[PDB]
């Protein structure tokens, strides 16, 4: 419906570019550039020739290794093509992955966007282990001047403390997170189930929002739950630099009181923990497969520094049992390949 | 000829209760006690509706492939042992949840198979219908007022 | 032998002329237990017990019995391979006895003789036995009979 | 029509019911296989709702109408009756036995005969009525059976709590479970057959060891003997929980004496060939370990 | 048509009454039942099956182990061997033809069986996996007049 | 710490290994004695454990040990997983019984309820005690989610600290001494993971096995240790050669399991010998060679005179083998060398261990070799020999083994363990002067051996469904007679004697 607010050749092309601005929201990366392309080849068959067709699938088929030709590329249609050629000819792909997204010609909805657009109660953002969209709501909520529950689900105690609250808020209208929904699963389909499954009434659409924080690689979500909500994939990932000034400013809440020297062993422990998250991204290279690593071992690694250094006079020679302890006991526990040890 | 409705979405079964009223029993295969009150059921008459089809018991087949040894003054029927006497008004309904469920061959050749089940093909009905609601609202007011009116 | 070279008439033939040899048929399929061998030999069989002998189970008169298992190679092995009532007929020749577990005592055969019949093993849906099993027989092939002696 | 068929046929019915009877040790007898009784009328009563959608009853219904307000009655009371009937078997085996448990509680077991004769003369009366529907006539016998109940599940709630409390007192005997508890509170008396128990509420030791008059020690599960310091006495007036606190702290410090007698031995130069024919190996363990981590500061 | 032509021949027709619950139990109780009527009661019955009714292997087996032969020992086995020994004797000496031992009479019993059974199979689809193991057993490949009645 | 260059490395060293301390101004004498290991500290408990089992000591056991310090150190709750068979739950019962701690282990679902697990979790949390979950992932998603969250609750308030926690709508207090360990078993989906809510308050653990060259040292300084080091390198190095050289089978298996049968085999020879590198050689000749083929004796052969050559001639070389020879003119035999050969290596090999496997074709005379083998031992020894001949696939497991009824508790014995009930209760008869020949003549597979897998194992026990262990005596051998070993593991062939007639 949203796109009416040669006639025929308008207003297919400007479906295509509605449907591209709504659903890419909810997909991740990969499954955005499977769109984009899948869809501009469903577009351009029907419009072009047969050898804007073949062209296509015989450079579809460069970018894969399913066949590989080097055919003329077609007459005189240069500035419309050869550009993914010339992006095969230098085997650069990013550029030649992102052109048929600038073909679209379409502004990327951020979450903002979304949030904004819809008219929805219900938002579920599921993402990887690395990264949290917490701190995108922290922007988002600030900007539109609402509030931001954190809500954790933790024991029996915290289920009964959110559920309250979820009674509460909605009534005051103020926004609410629900970190980690999967591991309350149980608990989600006997009562979170139920109560935002069925639409209500208008009253809790004009002031109340509600937002899940999901994960894609873990336990199935109920399916009529999952369809009511709108969903989100906060796939934004913060660059190395970024994350050791975010591990640096956490140091000086709780503060330091071991020593001047203690100070700097945390230094190095976050660089430590920037440059083994770094690698963790890359999973075919690097890291043999994909190992999840959190704060806790950074809790471990900074308890067994200060442990170290509480006992041990101002000389040089710690340096040779932090070392295997860290990659044997704090870090190398998860893993199992002795390679990546 | 027995109606066999196919509709996952939920709803056939709330329609056909509302049409036929207080004497709407429903039933079920998984129901184990099913099929005493189905023959209780046939010998007072009334309408019936059996959930989940993809699942079959047999002993049903002389309901579905009619038969009755007739008699002169009753008419009767073997479900099972139970030579049941027919009263007339009675009225099967099959319903099933999915399309994936199979259906076994005996029945799926005497029973008259239906499907409620919500079509994509909808999208190529419905879409023209809201493009002329946004390209021509007089001409579609038409399109319904001319059989309306006639 | 292919289906149909006179497998069973010639015995049944060699056999029922003679005073001594009595046969029992059995005729396998795709799943035949050991406890249908006992069944089946229960009728013409008597057990005895001796201390030396454990239970000897000599046939029920003073003849001897032949025990025709037909179409022996079609009992479905398992996944491994096994398939239980052919060792248990190999058990029967090479040891002349088997365990009788609800009693948990060995049993002794006596006179009690063994014939196979079997279409070839490359027929559709054969299994090839055990040659542990087979070490033991006299095999022979018959053949259809040259269409003139037809 | 038909109506009238199937009424006949139920009428006939439940004028044959009858109830298997049998009686157990004690006076009572106890009523076997319920389930048949139970289905029949469960399934008579909704042929006769069933009844209500026909069109040649209406004139023919009143008499339907009474043997329906029958039958509900008669599950009624089925229920119930069942209830009773499981839950005062149940507590019989645990209260109607033993006089020790009954000693501990006399209460609730007074209450519990008090109940059982009441409970006999229902049965009895209701089994020679020679009629099972006919028993829904006899005066006071669903609020009977209601109070009944409601007394036996007091007297089991009753029944817990003292375990529970037991359990608080010594915290193995989370492990032991009801009944092992059960035998060991009635038989504290005789003393010996808590031994087989040991195994499973300590996990390394096997039985202990008397002189008859007191607790000389323990041995494992591989066959050493554990000597203890500290013998244990035994009275009249004892409870199980009482001595066996006791010795669970009396081998703790028994362990430590041969830990530090050991240690003492160990440090004035001898042999552990002749130690180890007297003390426990996990003295000798442990005081080895500390000699040698000691030996090797040094000499570090 | 074959209850029309059982009907012309006077048979008694038989069709198990098995649903989603009846087990082997159940169709040994029916199959005892047929053969007793078909020997003591010299009923002459068509025994009329379909692929539906065999909805497990058992009665596949049974069935092979019937034409086969014309018996199911497991049907008449121990105390049930005696009885239907003295049940047999009764019979023969109610008809006045005398047998002593018991391998006379049960001779007598299989061939009355195997000229008073008459089974039919109806199958609807050769190429589900359960028909495709009827057309493949021996022994019902090797007495089965296999007739197509297609399409 | 001989071997360290410096003070440095003897003080890396040093930090992992246990330290056992003692307070001298304690007065607190059950608090006495502490243990210190790379710098946290744990105090030993007085709890008596009699005389339990000892793991070999080996680096990665001291890596288990100090993942599990330090994650007590922060009241972390302590799990990991890994394959099967690598000693996880010894793993932390050892480190029990090294503070003197009784680990409880909770086996579950093997028809087991969640109604007495809660009552163990509420006496574990109020004694103090120590608690292992075996095998944690084999557990049904109802029960897995309801003990999971009264695991989450245990290790909440020892994280807090809190004196009392309600758990089962009960009040309770909470002893700080109480540890819960979750051992997991390998997934099928890849490695078994523990659910979302058990993941911030673990810490997960990649349990492995360990190589060969130090325990293989460590076993020989055991049984003797001449040269330890140059004999556990060459044991070692001979047995990838002869992975290396010899044909792939499927039955071959040079894993530290046949090292261990060798060195255990080792053990009682050099009470013949002496503790020289002839010892092991004779034993390679024993266990090894009976297993090669033709195609690889000559293979055993060079590489074993390459790699280290010790003597030429064995002892038992003539009164067995004329016992033999008239046992076989008894029996009508010719006494080829290669019968002969057969028969001396079987008489040999079942010396030292009771579970005989004998493989070859169909007709190959194994049945007439052990039998030869019998009669001989029944002239020189003068012992009987009962046999039992069992086709084993035959009978049903519970035909074999024993079951239980329909709701009668009443137990068949079957038939393996109502003779072994024989040979053991009887105490009538000459069973204890006689061998004991139980044989089980029929193709094997994983299921029946695995409910009787302890009689292969060390424990020469018999377990039973039934709850009661036989064990067996020295009288009893066990004899798979077959034609292939397709379906059988190497963790049984590992402790079976294996015979290729090749
Ligand atoms: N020592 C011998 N001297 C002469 N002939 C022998 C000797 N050993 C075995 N044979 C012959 O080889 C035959 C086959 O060996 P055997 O009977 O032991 O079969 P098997 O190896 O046990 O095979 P299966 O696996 O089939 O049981 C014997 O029947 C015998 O005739
Ligand atoms: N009548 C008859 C009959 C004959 C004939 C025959 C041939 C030669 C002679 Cl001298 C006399 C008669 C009449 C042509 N062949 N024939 C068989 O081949 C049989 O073979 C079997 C047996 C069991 C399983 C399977 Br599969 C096949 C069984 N019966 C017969
Ligand atoms: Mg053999």
């Amino acid at each position: 419906k949203r796109v009416f607010i040669t006639r025929v050749d308008e207003i297919l092309w400007l479906l295509y570019q509605e449907v591209y601005c709504q659903f890419s929201t909810a997909l991740d990366k990969k499954f955005k550039m499977i769109m984009a392309m899948t869809m501009f080849c469903l577009y351009k068959f029907d419009i072009e020739s047969e050898q804007y067709k073949e062209a296509v699938l015989t450079m579809i088929g460069v970018l894969s290794e399913s066949s590989d030709g080097v055919p003329k590329l077609t007459v005189d249609t240069n500035d419309d093509l050869r550009y993914l050629w010339d992006y095969v000819t230098t085997k650069s792909y990013i550029s030649a992955l992102n052109w048929f997204k600038n073909e679209f010609f379409v502004d990327e909805w951020n979450i903002a966007d979304v949030v904004a657009n819809s008219e929805n109660n219900y938002f579920t953002m599921a993402s990887e282990r690395d990264v949290d969209g917490t701190f995108k709501l922290i922007e988002l909520a600030k900007a539109s001047k609402e509030s931001l529950k954190i809500i954790p689900l933790g024991s029996i105690e915290n289920l009964n403390y959110a559920q309250e609250e979820i009674s509460k808020s909605k009534i005051e209208g103020g926004w609410i997170l629900l970190q980690n929904i999967q591991m309350s699963l149980s608990w989600v389909k006997t009562y979170l189930h139920k109560h935002v499954e069925e639409t209500k009434a208008a009253e809790e659409h004009e002031k109340f929002k509600m937002f899940m924080t999901c994960h894609l690689t873990g336990d199935k979500l109920p399916a009529p739950l999952l369809q009511r909500t709108d969903r989100v994939v906060y796939e934004d990932i913060p660059g190395i630099l970024d994350t050791v000034k975010d591990l640096w400013g956490s140091q000086f809440f709780t503060g330091k009181i071991s020593g001047v020297w203690s100070v700097y062993c945390t230094f190095l422990l976050s660089w430590f923990h920037a440059l083994i998250t770094a690698r963790t991204r890359l999973v075919p290279h690097g890291f043999s497969k994909k190992y999840y690593f959190n704060d806790c071992d950074f809790q471990f690694a900074s308890v067994y520094l200060e442990n170290v250094l509480a006992t041990n006079s101002t000389n040089n020679i710690p340096w040779a049992q932090v070392r295997d302890h860290i990659a044997t006991i704090v870090y190398g526990g998860k893993i199992d390949e002795e390679k990546d040890l | 000829a027995v109606p066999f409705l196919l509709d996952p979405s939920s709803h056939m079964i709330t329609v056909i209760s509302n049409y036929y009223g207080n004497k709407t029993v429903l039933l079920s295969f998984l129901e184990e006690g099913f099929v005493k009150r189905l023959e209780n059921a046939i010998r007072f008459g009334s309408v019936v509706i059996i959930q989940d089809g993809e699942f079959f018991d047999p002993i049903i087949s002389r309901l579905i492939s009619r038969e009755f040894n007739h008699a002169g003054n009753r008419v009767t029927v073997e479900i099972g042992d139970h030579e049941v006497d027919v009263s007339g008004d009675f009225k099967l309904f099959i319903h099933s949840c999915d399309p994936s469920g199979d259906i076994p061959i005996f029945l799926r050749s005497r029973v008259r198979l239906v499907h409620f089940v919500t079509n994509k093909e909808s999208i190529e009905t419905r879409i023209f219908d809201i493009t002329l609601t946004e390209e021509n609202a007089e001409m579609q007011r038409k399109r319904e007022d001319l059989i309306k009116l006639n | 032998g292919p289906p149909g070279s006179g497998k069973t008439m010639i015995m049944n033939n060699a056999l029922r002329n003679s005073s001594l040899y009595d046969v029992v048929g059995i005729n396998f399929s795709k799943d035949t237990t050991t406890e249908h061998i006992l069944s089946a030999l229960h009728r013409h069989t008597n057990y005895v017990t001796t201390s030396k002998g454990l239970t000897l189970l000599p046939k029920s008169d003073i003849k001897n019995l032949v025990l025709f298992c037909d179409e022996i190679n079609l009992p479905k092995l398992d996944k491994y391979g096994s398939q239980n009532v052919v060792l248990f007929l190999r058990q029967l020749m090479e040891k002349q006895g088997f365990w009788k577990t609800p009693e948990n005592k060995w049993v002794t055969i006596e006179r009690i003789h063994i014939v196979g019949a079997c279409n070839p093993p490359t027929d559709p849906g054969r299994i090839p036995m055990s040659e542990r099993f087979t070490r033991h027989a006299a095999i022979l092939y018959l053949g259809y009979p040259s269409g003139k002696s037809l | 029509f038909v109506i009238e068929k199937s009424l006949n046929r139920i009428k006939k019915f439940w004028k044959e019911a009858q109830y298997e009877v049998i009686e157990h040790s004690s006076g009572l007898k106890l009523v076997r296989e319920w389930d048949v009784l139970e289905q029949a009328c469960k399934e008579d009563l909704e042929e006769l709702v069933s009844m209500k959608a026909s069109n040649y009853y209406k004139i023919f219904e009143q008499d339907c109408l009474d043997l329906e307000s029958k039958l509900t009655k008669l599950s009624e009371i089925q229920v119930n009756w069942v209830e009773v009937q499981f839950y005062w078997l149940d507590l019989y085996g645990i209260l109607g036995e033993n006089l020790d448990i009954q000693n501990f509680l006399p209460l609730e077991t007074s209450k519990f005969k008090s109940l059982t004769s009441e409970y006999k003369m229902i049965t009895t009366r209701a089994f020679q009525l020679d009629t099972t529907i006919e028993v829904i006539h006899i005066p006071n016998f669903d609020t009977t059976l209601k109070l009944t109940i409601d007394s036996l599940k007091m007297i089991k709630s009753s029944l817990s709590t003292f375990l529970e409390r037991q359990r608080r007192q010594f915290p193995r005997f989370y492990f032991l479970g009801n009944d092992d508890l059960l035998k060991i509170i009635g038989s504290g008396k005789h003393h010996d057959q808590v031994s087989k128990f040991m195994k499973k509420m300590f996990g390394s030791i096997e039985s202990i060891i008397f002189l008859e008059d007191f607790i000389t020690g323990v041995r494992s599960v591989e066959g050493e003997v554990l000597n203890l310091n500290e013998k244990i006495e035994l009275k009249d007036s004892i409870q199980a929980q009482e001595w066996l606190n006791i010795l669970d702290t009396e081998i703790k410090l028994s362990v430590f004496t041969q830990f530090r007698d050991c240690l003492g031995q160990l440090k004035d130069g001898t042999d552990i060939e002749v130690v180890v024919s007297k003390y426990i190996f996990q003295a000798i363990l442990l005081s080895a370990q500390v000699m040698w981590t000691e030996l090797v500061e040094k000499c570090l | 048509l074959t209850r029309f032509v059982a009907w012309l021949n006077g048979l008694k027709i038989v069709q198990p009454k098995i649903h989603r619950h009846s087990n082997l139990s159940d169709f040994d109780m029916i199959l005892k039942k047929a053969i007793s009527d078909c020997s003591l009661k010299e009923s002459r019955t068509c025994l009329i099956i379909d692929e539906s009714n065999i909805l497990e292997t058992a009665f596949l087996e049974r069935m092979n182990t019937l034409l086969a032969n014309a018996d199911i020992p497991d049907l008449f086995q121990g105390e049930e061997y005696d009885k239907l020994l003295n049940n047999l004797r009764n019979k023969t000496r109610s008809l006045g033809l005398l047998l002593d031992t018991e391998q006379e009479l049960y001779d007598w019993f299989v061939g009355e069986i195997a000229k008073n059974l008459h089974v039919v199979f109806t199958i609807c689809d050769p190429t589900n996996n359960k028909s495709s193991a009827m057309i493949s057993s021996p022994a019902l490949f090797n007495r089965c007049i296999i007739n197509w009645m297609g399409d | 710490l001989k071997n360290c260059s410096t003070k440095e490395e003897a003080r890396l060293l040093w930090a992992k290994v246990q330290k056992f301390y003692q307070k001298n101004d304690t007065l607190d004498d059950l608090n006495s004695v502490f243990i210190s290991q790379s710098g946290y500290l744990l105090q030993y408990k007085f709890e008596y454990i009699g005389i339990p089992e000892r793991l070999i000591y080996t680096p990665l056991l001291l890596i288990g040990f100090a993942t599990l310090t330090d994650s007590l150190h922060q009241k972390y709750g302590g799990c990991f997983f890994g394959p099967a068979g690598t000693g996880k739950t010894e793993t932390v019962k050892a480190f029990g019984q090294n503070l003197g701690r009784v680990v409880v282990v909770f086996n579950c679902d093997d028809s087991f309820d969640y109604q007495v697990l809660s009552r163990l979790l509420v006496g574990i949390t109020q004694i103090g005690a120590w608690g292992c979950f075996d095998q944690f992932n084999r557990l049904d998603e109802k029960v897995l989610s309801a003990v999971s969250a009264n695991i989450q609750q245990i290790q909440n308030g020892l994280q807090v600290g809190k004196s009392h926690i309600t758990l089962l709508e009960e009040e309770t207090p909470l002893s700080p001494h109480t540890a819960v360990f979750i051992t997991l078993n390998p997934g099928y989906n890849g490695r078994s993971e523990l659910p979302e809510n058990l993941k911030k308050s673990f810490r997960e653990f990649s349990m492995k096995s360990p190589q060969s060259g130090t325990i293989a040292e460590m076993i020989l300084q055991i049984m003797g240790f001449e040269d330890s080091k140059s004999l556990a390198s060459k044991i070692v190095h001979f047995l990838e050669l002869l992975s290396s050289k010899c044909s792939s089978m499927n039955h071959y298996h040079f894993g530290l399991r046949t090292l261990k049968g060798v060195l255990r085999n080792c053990s009682p020879l050099i009470s013949e010998f002496g503790e020289g590198e002839k010892t092991v050689v004779e034993s390679l000749k024993r266990v090894i060679l009976p297993s090669l083929g033709d195609t690889d004796e000559l293979v055993f052969k060079d590489e074993l005179s390459k790699i280290f050559d010790s003597a030429g001639t064995p002892l038992n070389s003539k009164a067995i083998v004329q016992c033999l020879k008239d046992a076989g003119q008894r029996s009508g035999f010719s006494m080829s060398e290669e019968f002969l050969k057969k028969c001396m290596q079987f008489y040999y090999m079942q010396k030292t261990q009771q579970a005989l496997i004998l493989v070859g074709k169909a007709g190959c005379g194994k049945t007439a070799t052990w039998k030869t083998v019998i009669d001989a031992m029944a002239i020189f020894d003068g012992h009987a020999n009962v046999v039992y001949v069992i086709d084993t696939k035959v009978l049903t497991k519970e035909s074999l083994y024993g079951s239980m009824l329909k709701a009668t508790l009443e137990w068949r014995d079957g038939l393996f363990t109502s003779i072994l009930r024989r040979v053991n209760d009887d105490i009538t008869g000459t069973f204890k002067n006689s061998r004991i020949w139980v044989v089980f003549d029929s193709d094997l597979d994983p299921e029946y051996v695995e409910a009787m897998n302890s009689v292969l194992d060390d424990n020469k026990i018999l377990t039973l469904p039934n709850g009661e262990r036989l064990p067996i005596p020295p009288n009893f051998r066990i004899l798979f007679e077959t034609d292939n070993l397709d379906h059988t593991t190497p963790a049984t062939i590992t402790r079976c004697g294996l015979l290729w007639f090749s």
